[PDB]
DNA sequence: CTCCCGGCAAATTGTCCG
DNA sequence: TATAATCGATCTTTGCCGGGAG
């Protein structure tokens, strides 16, 4: 049953228990943004 | 002796401009890493042109 | 002339690199 | 500043362009 409507899904759907893992790649770690910041010595371009 | 000194001087100029181009690459003591000469700085994927100039 | 041989120059990108 | 001492010590991809030798 669709919890939004209450109406059934128009077809029977495969449901069961699956083993699913949370991998080491998490947004908290990867989100990054910069306006201005450190520059490199010789090139004076932003660091990495 | 003066001849030896002169040929060593050429090799010193050679490593400074393009190290490894002719002869054994000059290395810091106790490292196999060739020193990075002016030519190495200009050229290659890591060089001045393709690293800081065509993209930043 | 015509051809191997050697010497030199190249070999994807972001992230990361603890 | 003084016996004499006299020659060193490591090594394992593909495409293009120039040169000497056959």
């Amino acid at each position: 049953y669709d919890g939004r409507t209450g109406e059934p899904i128009e077809g029977p759907i495969v449901v069961g228990q699956m083993f699913i893992m949370k991998l080491y790649h998490m947004v908290e770690d990867k989100m990054h943004a910069r306006s201005t910041g450190p520059y490199s010595l010789i090139t004076q371009q932003p660091l990495g | 002796i003066i001849r030896n000194e002169k040929r060593m001087l050429q090799e010193a100029v050679d490593a400074l401009l393009d190290n490894g181009r002719r002869g054994a690459p000059v290395t810091n003591p106790g490292s196999d890493r060739p020193l990075r000469s002016l030519t190495d700085i200009l050229s290659g994927k890591q060089g001045r042109f393709r690293q800081n100039l065509l993209g930043k």
